């Protein structure tokens, strides 16, 4: 599972 | 609706009677929400992200209203930097990517 | 085209002459590709997500072809498990979320 912040 | 990507695609959702802000996330297989209490039993689970694995609490068959559209599925609760609505719920509301 | 979310939204991209498979991610602020030796000057940086942060090399103005569509922007290279196309490049190909 990617957020990417 | 049609949402452009100049800003994070954050929308309001309703869950457990509460209102929250969540990211429509095509790169997430699952829906993961910041720690909150949801009714019903939960099972310990582990999921991976970009920085590694975290432990989460898994709640099944939870109704969630995403921008007015209804969905009923699995919701994971754990230490995430942002609430994310993953593909498990995005498919129920008929979300698609277009270009 | 129109991409459903029953499966991970994986597409073929081209970068550095190489052809690759990458996930179209509306939940990624940036584009992150798995370890590869691109010629060019870079700046170090850290990006995070579920699990924490990872160190990545930032490359600017890299030409990237996403399914026949040309784009050019910042690409981060690091120990990521999947190649990810984020909003910085999706906005350039006119990608929208529709439901």
């Amino acid at each position: 599972n990617x957020p990417i912040v | 609706p049609q949402i452009t990507l100049w800003q994070r695609p954050l929308v309001t959702i309703r869950i457990g009677g509460q209102l929250k802000e969540a990211l429509l996330d095509t790169g997430a297989d699952d829906t993961v929400l910041e720690e909150m209490n949801l009714p019903g039993k939960w099972k310990p689970k582990m999921i991976g992200g970009i920085g590694g694995f975290i432990k989460v609490r898994q709640y099944d068959q939870i109704p969630v209203e995403i921008a007015g559209h209804k969905a009923i599925g699995t919701v994971l609760v754990g230490p995430t930097p942002v609430n994310i609505i993953g593909r498990n719920l995005l498919t129920q509301i008929g979300a698609t990517l277009n270009f």
